[PDB]
């Protein structure tokens, strides 16, 4: 496609970004939002409008093109651990508070809300008091789209069973789906700088902070982990990414073996 | 030069890193990263041709890799400063995530992207 090839030229010429010739689908998904608000009806018109050079349109295009979205029910097993071990452990004891840190486009906090709902439907009113998921990231368009809870075909085409799609999403016209409002109501989105104090967050039974600490230095990530520990109720659990180990905090965190994977108990 | 203004904010960072050129490969200690370059320690047996491009590989954890084509900007007293030249979309997306999280303000990231896209205006 000629318009798409011209867009590849733009990304290389302006920013040195090398876009593969196999990513027409990814370009359409990442620029859908921006083209809508800008009144641009085609990629070809976008390519014309971005020659220039004045204004902030070129920045907005590079902004949208360099935002990664997270995955639904990432790695599967942490949500099985949540429903099969952690939630039964906590019931043997009070409103549930879960922190989804650096929630990005919202797939994880909404996945948690669906997993909670699945547990509540197979386990009575055992969660007597209710559940609150606090999802945080930097303010901006990515956190704003998370709050909206709307997702396109690319985002929905992976990691979501047809059972969960029919049960938890509302179709919103061609190629868009929205998380059902009952599922969204469980989640509260907040703007938070992970480098700042967590005092306003209160206390959590669980913290999900997955594939985020890799973006910080060894000293900064240790401080974040130390301050995350301050937000956990005694015996609360911290979930990291599937390939993430917790380094140099043996007095604060105890590794707990799951089937499979691990979680960290706050000591 | 001391009158020039730095375009991009530099972030202290220590991920496992390598530098490549042709068939050569050096493990290097990373010192800082930015949206448009890196600072590394000069390794042993540094016969890297400064007039030809290099490649940097930054290993973020176990399963995230930031890859960039780099040019040697300066070298002195055991340090090597590199400027980013070409970078694949996934690598710059991880780099943008790193920069925005360490700046703590999305608008500061937007201003960095504005300087990146207008660098060759
Ligand atoms: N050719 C080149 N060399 C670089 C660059 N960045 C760092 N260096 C080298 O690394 C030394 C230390 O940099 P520094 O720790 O950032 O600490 C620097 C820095 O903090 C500050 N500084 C000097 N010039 C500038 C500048 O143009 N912009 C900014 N933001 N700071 C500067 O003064 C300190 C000492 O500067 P130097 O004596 O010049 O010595 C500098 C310089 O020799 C670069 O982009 N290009
Ligand atoms: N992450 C990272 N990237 C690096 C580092 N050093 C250089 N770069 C990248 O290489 C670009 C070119 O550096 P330059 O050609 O020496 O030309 C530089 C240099 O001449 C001057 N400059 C800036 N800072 C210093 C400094 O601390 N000392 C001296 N002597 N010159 C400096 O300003 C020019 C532009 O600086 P930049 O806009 O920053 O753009 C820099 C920067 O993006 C580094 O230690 N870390």
């Amino acid at each position: 496609n000629a318009d798409f090839e011209l867009f590849r030229v733009f990304l290389e010429k302006t920013c040195g970004i090398v876009l593969g010739s196999n990513k027409q689908y990814l370009v359409s998904s990442r620029l859908n939002k921006l083209m809508e608000q800008q009144g641009i009806k085609s990629l070809g018109e976008l390519v014309q409008r971005i020659q220039t050079q004045r204004g902030g349109l070129r920045e907005m295009v590079v902004d949208a093109m360099t935002t990664n979205e997270t995955l639904w029910f990432r790695d599967t097993y942490p949500f099985e651990v949540l429903k099969q071990r952690v939630l039964p452990e906590l019931i043997k004891a009070q409103r549930l508070r879960i922190w989804s840190a650096a929630c990005s486009s919202g797939q994880e906090p909404y996945s948690l809300s669906m997993a909670i709902d699945e547990f509540e439907k197979t386990n009575l009113g055992q969660l007597k008091a209710g559940v609150q998921i606090v999802a945080t990231d930097l303010s901006g368009s990515m956190l704003t789209a998370a709050k909206a809870g709307e997702y396109d075909t690319l985002a929905m085409g992976r990691g979501l069973s047809p059972e969960r799609l029919q049960r938890y999403f509302d179709a919103k016209g061609p190629g868009r789906w929205a998380v059902k409002p009952a599922i969204r109501s469980r989640v509260e989105f907040r703007a938070l700088n992970l480098l700042d104090s967590y005092a306003s967050l209160g206390k959590f039974d669980m913290v999900f902070c997955r594939n985020v600490l890799i973006y910080f230095s060894a000293e900064v990530k240790r401080d974040i982990l130390l301050r995350i520990h301050g937000t956990l109720k005694p015996g609360g659990y911290l979930f990291l990414g599937a390939s993430e180990a917790l380094n140099n905090l043996p007095d604060h965190y105890q590794m707990v073996q799951c089937s499979p994977g691990i979680i960290y108990r706050a000591k | 030069q001391h009158d020039e203004r730095r375009r991009f904010h530099r972030i202290a960072f220590d991920a496992d890193s390598e530098i490549l050129q042709g068939e050569r490969r050096w493990e290097v200690l990373l010192h800082d990263v930015s949206l448009h370059g890196i600072l590394v320690g000069q390794p042993q047996d540094w016969n890297g041709d400064p007039q030809r491009p290099f490649e940097a590989r930054l290993y973020l954890g176990l399963d995230v890799l930031i890859r960039m084509e780099i040019s040697l900007a300066w070298a002195r007293d055991g340090l090597l400063g590199f400027e980013c030249q070409h970078i694949d979309l996934d690598s710059i997306s991880h780099l943008r995530r790193l920069v925005e999280l360490n700046l703590g303000d999305e608008e500061l990231l937007e201003r960095e992207l504005a300087l990146l896209v207008s660098a060759h205006d």
